[PDB]
């Protein structure tokens, strides 16, 4: 009973999750296929228990009031946790906006959305989970190098002699 | 055909070496300017690297410091890594292409950053010579002509083997457009060359 | 009737790759980070809870592949185990 969260029973229960998911963009590649996420997404949480919100091709200042928005949900209260799912282009500390440029900047930090979700802005999931996916780059550079392989062959994977 | 064309040739072909490991890239070229000193060794590593891009299979290992350089660009199961393999490959052309004399310089010369300035120089050669077709004539800035610059400076001489009439005095480089081959080719492999010591 | 809590509590957060890498993302399919989440959500959500489910993403990713990715959990302040308890 200690060592788990608590969780509501289905009956007066209204689990609410949050799907924001941009894929056109005015400077920055169109992100196809970011539909199957969302649908794949929306139907996982909804088999989980989750009544998901979805929100799409918004700024990062529309991204900021819809999160302002879905966490002064009165439903929060007869909830247990929650779950907030982001796709979009993304940079090392923050996710891109529809109007995002590197000479006209569109993010909205990662800090910004814990604020949002605190115990001080977000009374209504105090002592309640919530989880963020971010499926979103976090720079430009690649993240496999080649490197040297053991001379021994499969059959020594650890041997002496 | 134009400068520009063989500037991303060969930095696409560098750029798939920055993802191998550090000490790897350290090897090949240290190698490299082993098997500099061995034509033969040379010729037998572009046709196994040739036969393993074109067929895919496996490469039959090489002895020696061909042999250490094939060790960095094979998988376990033994067929080639293509992004790594092709600009070896290309490197390899490109050194069959200068003369004895060059390739011995360019073993000589790996050792140290000098190699970053003998590239531009040859860059700007190819750059302010443009038409490329026509004789004319480069002046050097002497920033790049180093301390000593006569007929014993080893940059000197790996210029004028590429068929380059060299002088002392402004303009030191009188471009012939029948050195076009070879210069283009030194130029391949002073870049490649840098960009593994980086 | 006052009592005394913590600012920031009870969260987690799982990117889809380590910082200053690229997240890759298939055009007829998705993103890879996304589809095998889900994939394991289903086949494990019953019996593990959200920790584990996370780490056994990590753990499909363990393989190098031309185009790699490591999803990373960050800032985690969960206090317990995230029991889902699906189908209850």
């Amino acid at each position: 009973t200690q060592e788990i969260y608590p969780i509501k029973e289905a009956n007066g229960r209204t689990r609410k999750a949050l799907i924001i998911c941009n894929t056109e963009f005015k400077h920055l590649s169109l992100r196809y296929g970011a539909n199957f996420d969302i649908i794949g997404m929306k139907g996982l949480l909804e088999d989980l228990g989750y009544d998901v919100v979805v929100k799409e091709e918004l700024t990062a200042e529309g991204m900021e009031s819809e999160m302002k928005d879905f966490a002064a949900l009165s439903e929060h209260q007869t909830s247990d946790s929650t779950f907030l799912v982001l796709m979009s282009h993304g940079t090392l500390h923050g996710i891109c906006g529809t109007m995002h440029s590197e000479k006209t900047p569109d993010v909205l930090q990662y800090d910004t959305i814990y604020q949002i979700f605190n115990n001080c802005h977000c009374p209504g999931l105090r002592d309640k989970p919530k989880v963020i996916i971010v499926q979103a780059a976090r720079g430009g550079n690649s993240g496999e190098m080649w490197i040297r392989e053991s001379s021994k062959p499969q059959l020594c994977r650890g041997v002496d002699l | 055909a134009d400068f520009q064309g063989l500037y991303a040739e060969v930095k696409a072909c560098s750029s798939e070496l920055e993802s191998l490991e550090m000490e790897l890239r350290q090897q090949i070229l240290v190698n490299i300017g082993k098997i500099l000193q061995d034509q033969p060794s040379m010729e037998a590593l572009e046709a196994s690297l040739g036969q393993g891009l074109c067929s895919g299979g496996q490469v039959e290992p090489l002895d020696g410091p061909a042999g250490c350089i094939l060790e960095c660009l094979v998988l376990d199961s033994g067929e080639l890594v293509p992004e790594l393999a092709a600009p070896i490959f290309y490197l390899l052309g490109a050194l069959a292409v200068l003369s004895e004399t060059q390739q011995q310089l360019l073993a000589k010369a790996l050792e140290t950053t000098v190699l970053s300035k003998q590239l531009e120089l040859v860059k700007h050669v190819l750059e302010q010579s443009t038409p490329w077709q026509e004789q004319s004539s480069v002046s050097l800035p002497t920033v790049l002509l180093g301390d000593c610059w006569d007929e014993k400076n080893p940059t000197w001489v790996l210029l004028e083997e590429c068929g380059l009439r060299l002088q002392v005095e402004s303009p030191q480089v009188h471009w012939e457009p029948t050195s076009l081959i070879p210069t283009s080719a030194l130029y391949a492999s002073l870049f490649l060359l840098s960009s593994l010591g980086q | 009737a006052v009592k005394l809590s913590h600012v920031e509590k009870d969260f987690i957060a799982f990117y889809s790759t380590t910082p200053h890498h690229l997240s890759y993302r298939d055009k007829t399919g998705g993103s890879y980070f996304i589809t095998r989440l889900i994939s394991c959500f289903r086949k494990h959500a019953c019996s593990c809870h959200l920790f584990d489910i996370f780490l056994k993403v990590q753990q499909s990713f363990e393989k190098a592949s031309i185009h790699s990715q490591m999803p990373t959990i960050d800032r985690a302040t969960l206090t317990r185990y995230f029991y889902l308890f699906p189908g209850n």
